[PDB]
C-alpha cells in the first residue's frame, strides 16, 4: 500500500 | 524478473514522491496496480 490514491488522470490533456 | 508491457492506451508516470503510477487513458484514471495484457 501507499500513502493516498496515486495522483488525478492529467484531465487538462482532454 | 522482468516486466511485461503495458497494454494500449495506458501510460507509466511517476509522480512528485518519485513513486510509479499507471495512467489509463481510454478510461481517463489512474492507478497504483501495473495492468496486464
Amino acid at each position: 500500500e501507499h500513502r493516498g490514491p496515486p495522483p488525478e488522470y492529467p484531465f487538462k490533456g482532454m | 524478473p522482468h516486466m511485461p508491457p503495458l497494454p494500449p492506451g495506458w501510460e507509466e508516470k511517476v509522480d512528485n514522491l518519485g513513486r510509479t503510477y499507471y495512467v489509463n487513458h481510454n478510461n481517463r484514471t489512474t492507478q497504483w496496480h501495473r495492468p496486464s495484457l
